[PDB]
C-alpha cells in the first residue's frame, strides 16, 4: 500500500509552468494536449501540472509517458492547501479547471468547480483562474468571490452562453 | 593453457559494484547535508536535451530506445551463453570474441546511464532504481574482468532485470497504447524477469558453495537445471528431484517462496485470462 | 584424518604409496620438521592442495610417479618445489601430467613459470587500488562526457537558432 | 490430460537425440498418465518425473497452462455434477 504520484513539483527559473484540475480523463486530457501543444502554435516551454485526486490508469499513464519532459502528473486533492502547495501554486502561471460537459446534474457540476475556484482562490488569491461553467446563472454566482477580478486575467468560459 | 584458477577472488568485481554505488549514495546524501546546513539556465538546457533523449520523442530518441531494447536483449543472451563456463576463468581479450561484445554493451549502457542521471529530476530516488542498481552491479564488473584477464560469473544474472523495463520502452515508442495490452506486457516482463533473476542467483550460490564452509558445498546445477527448479518451485509442485543444497540455496529458497508462489498464482491466471 | 601424524616429532621418511588417497590436505600432514622424504606414488592424488609443502622444510626427496597430475594452477606451488629440488632423470621422465589437452602428459620439470603466467598471482598493491577506484570513475567519466556533449549539442542549436531566426 | 500424457511417453521413451538417445526412462503410458495427474494437481511426489531434457521442458511449459486449468476445471465439473 503506497501511494506511487505522491511528490512536489520543482519549479524552474526561466519556464513558466501551469496547473490543471478538476475532471481529468483520458479523452480530456488528450483533448488538452493536442491543442496546448500544437505546433502551429508559437514555442513557448510551459509545463503542465496536472492535480486529480483519482490515480490514473494504463491508458492515461502512458499518455503521460509520451508527454514525459512536456507534462507532470501529482496525485493530490485541490481542497488540501498542502495539495496546492506540492505543485506550486504560489509560483503557477495559471489554474485550469476542467468541467464535466455530461453530468447527471448540470448545478452539481457547477457546485464542484465553484468549490475549485473558491479553494484556490482562498489558497492564493493573485492566481489567474481559466474555468468552465455549464449553467449562465453560476458564472454570476462566480462574479460574487472577491478575487474574482477580470482586469489581470480571470475567465469564465460558459458552455451555454456560448453555445 | 587450461585449468586457470586455483583459488578466488570475487571480492574484486563484488567490492568494485559495492564502492560504486556507495559512494554515489554517500555523495548525494552528502550533497543533500551540505545543502541544508549551507538566459534559461544550461543545465535546465542539457537536463531538457536529455529528457528528451530517454524518451522516443526524437529520431535519434527512438533509435536509442530500440538500441536499449536490442542490447539488453543480448547481454542476457550474453550471460546464458557465459552460464556454461566455470564460476572462474582466464581468458584473454583481445583473442576472445563475446567478451568484445560484452564490452561494446557495457558501453553503451554505460552511457545510457549518464543520460538517464542527466535526466531525471530526483537524484536520491533515481540512484535506488532497480535499472541504476543492475547497471552499478554488471558493467564495473566487466570492465574489472577486462582489466584482470579473469572472468567471475557473479551477479551477471541481475542482467535480466533489465528486462523490466519494456513496457516503458513500448510505451515511449507508441507501440503500446491499451489499457489490455500494457498490463499483459507489465505481467510478462515481471514474471520472466524474476523468473530468470532468481534462477542466476540460485546457479551461482550453488555452484559457488557456501563461504563459511570452504566452498565445499559445491552441487554442480546446470542453469537451465536450475530454472527448472525455480519453476517447480513457485508452482508448488515441489518434485525433490532437484533442491538447494547449500545452506545459502536454502535460505534464498526460504525468502523467496513467500513472494515468489504468491506473484506465480496472482499472475499466471490474470495472463492465461487476458490472452483469452 | 586431520592430526594423525602430529605427535610423530621424528618422522624422517613416510610413505603413503601404493593407496586410494584422492586429496592429501595440509593439516593432514601437520608439522613435520625432520620429515626428509615423501612417497606418494601410485595414488589418485588430483593436485597436491597449496600450504601441504610450506610445512616440510626438510623435504628434499619426494615421489610422485603414477599420478592423476592435473597440469593446473592447482599444482603450482608444486612444480616450483621441484625447480629447486631436482628429480634424477629416470624419475624425472616417469612424472608426467595426465589431464587431456594441451598439457597431456607433459614432463612436470618442462613448466616454467611463464607458462603459469596466467594462473592467480599474489594480491598486489597497485592492481588492489584499480579495482577500487575502476567503477566510480568510469562511471564519473562517463556521466562528465554526457554532460558536455549536451551542452555542446545544446549551445550549438541556440546559437544556430538566434543567429539565424530571421533567415 | 491423454495428450500431455502421450507426449511425456513419447518424449521419455526416445531420449533427446543430442545424447543420441541414450536418456531412455521407459515409463509405460499408465506411469505418464499418473505422473502427469501428480504433477497438474500441484501434489508433485517426485516418485516418477521426466528426467530428459525436452520432458523436463514440455513439463515446465506445461505446468503454467495446466495448473490453472485444472484448478479453474476440478471444482466446475464437480459443482455442475452436483
Ligand atoms: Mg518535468
Amino acid at each position: 500500500n503506497r501511494k506511487k504520484y505522491g511528490g512536489s513539483y520543482s519549479a524552474v527559473s526561466g519556464r513558466k509552468h501551469i496547473v490543471v484540475c478538476g475532471h481529468i480523463t483520458l479523452e480530456s486530457v488528450s483533448n488538452f494536449l493536442k491543442d496546448f501543444l500544437h505546433k502551429d502554435r508559437d514555442d513557448v516551454n510551459v509545463e503542465i501540472v496536472f492535480l486529480h485526486n483519482i490515480s490514473p490508469n494504463l491508458e492515461l499513464e502512458a499518455l503521460f509517458k509520451r508527454h514525459f519532459t512536456q507534462v507532470e502528473f501529482y496525485q493530490g486533492s485541490v481542497l488540501n492547501p498542502h495539495d496546492l502547495a506540492r505543485v506550486k501554486i504560489e509560483s503557477a502561471d495559471a489554474c485550469l479547471i476542467l468541467a464535466n460537459k455530461y453530468c447527471a446534474d448540470p448545478d452539481a457540476e457547477d457546485a464542484s468547480n465553484i468549490m475549485r475556484v473558491i479553494s484556490i482562490k482562498n489558497y492564493h488569491p493573485k492566481i489567474r483562474i481559466i474555468t468552465q461553467m455549464l449553467q449562465y446563472h453560476n458564472k454570476a454566482h462566480l462574479l460574487n468571490i472577491p478575487s474574482w477580478n477580470w482586469k489581470e486575467g480571470d475567465d469564465a468560459i460558459c458552455l451555454a452562453e456560448l453555445k | 593453457p587450461c585449468d586457470s584458477r586455483g583459488q578466488r577472488m570475487w571480492w574484486a568485481f563484488l567490492a568494485s559494484s559495492m564502492v560504486t554505488f556507495f559512494g554515489g549514495l554517500f555523495i548525494i546524501l552528502l550533497w543533500r547535508t551540505l545543502k541544508y546546513l549551507w538566459e534559461v539556465g544550461w543545465m535546465t538546457s542539457v537536463k531538457d536535451w536529455a529528457g528528451v533523449m530517454i524518451s522516443a520523442q526524437t529520431l535519434t530518441g527512438r533509435v536509442l530506445v530500440v538500441l536499449v531494447f536490442a542490447l539488453s536483449i543480448g547481454a542476457l543472451v550474453i550471460y546464458f551463453i557465459d552460464s556454461s563456463n566455470p564460476i572462474e576463468s582466464c581468458q584473454n581479450f583481445y583473442k576472445d570474441f563475446t567478451l568484445q561484445i560484452d564490452m561494446a554493451f557495457n558501453v553503451f549502457f554505460l552511457l545510457y546511464f549518464g543520460l538517464r542521471f542527466i535526466a531525471a529530476n530526483d537524484k536520491l530516488w533515481f540512484w535506488l532504481e532497480v535499472n541504476s542498481v543492475v547497471d552499478f552491479f554488471t558493467v564495473p564488473p566487466v570492465f574489472v574482468s577486462v582489466y584482470l584477464n579473469r572472468s567471475w560469473l557473479g551477479l551477471r544474472f541481475l542482467r535480466a532485470l533489465r528486462l523490466i523495463q519494456f513496457s516503458e520502452i513500448l510505451q515511449f515508442l507508441n507501440i503500446l497504447k491499451t489499457s489490455n495490452s500494457i498490463k499483459l506486457v507489465n505481467l510478462l516482463s515481471i514474471f520472466i524477469s524474476t523468473w530468470l533473476t532468481a534462477a542466476g542467483f540460485i546457479h551461482l550460490v550453488e555452484n559457488s558453495g557456501d563461504p563459511w564452509e570452504n566452498f565445499q558445498n559445491n552441487q554442480a546445477l546446470t542453469y537451465w537445471e536450475c530454472v527448472y527448479l525455480l519453476m517447480v518451485t513457485m508452482s508448488t509442485v515441489g518434485y525433490g528431484d532437484v533442491y538447494a543444497k547449500t545452506t545459502l540455496g536454502r535460505l534464498f529458497m526460504v525468502f523467496f517462496i513467500l513472494g515468489g508462489l504468491a506473484m506465480f498464482a496472482s499472475y499466471v491466471p490474470e495472463i492465461i485470462e487476458l490472452i483469452g | 584424518a586431520p592430526g594423525t601424524f602430529a605427535p610423530l616429532r621424528a618422522l624422517r621418511n613416510l610413505s603413503l604409496a601404493g593407496n586410494r588417497l584422492a586429496r592429501l590436505e595440509p593439516a593432514a600432514l601437520g608439522a613435520l620438521p625432520l620429515l626428509r622424504s615423501l612417497s606418494l606414488q601410485d595414488n589418485e592424488l588430483a593436485a597436491l592442495a597449496p600450504g601441504l609443502l610450506g610445512r616440510l622444510p626438510a623435504l628434499d626427496a619426494l615421489h610422485l610417479r603414477g599420478n592423476p597430475w592435473g597440469c593446473g594452477c592447482a599444482l603450482r606451488p608444486l612444480c616450483a618445489w621441484l625447480r629447486r629440488h631436482p628429480l634424477p632423470a629416470s624419475e624425472a621422465e616417469t612424472v608426467l601430467c595426465v589431464w587431456p589437452g594441451r598439457l597431456t602428459l607433459s614432463p612436470l620439470t618442462a613448466f616454467s613459470d611463464a607458462a603459469f603466467s596466467h594462473c592467480a598471482q599474489p594480491l598486489a598493491l597497485r592492481d588492489l587500488a584499480v579495482v577500487y577506484t575502476l567503477g566510480p570513475a568510469s562511471f564519473l567519466v562517463s556521466l562528465a562526457s554526457c554532460l558536455a556533449l549536451g551542452s555542446g549539442l545544446t549551445a550549438c542549436r541556440a546559437r544556430r537558432r538566434r543567429l539565424r531566426t530571421a533567415a
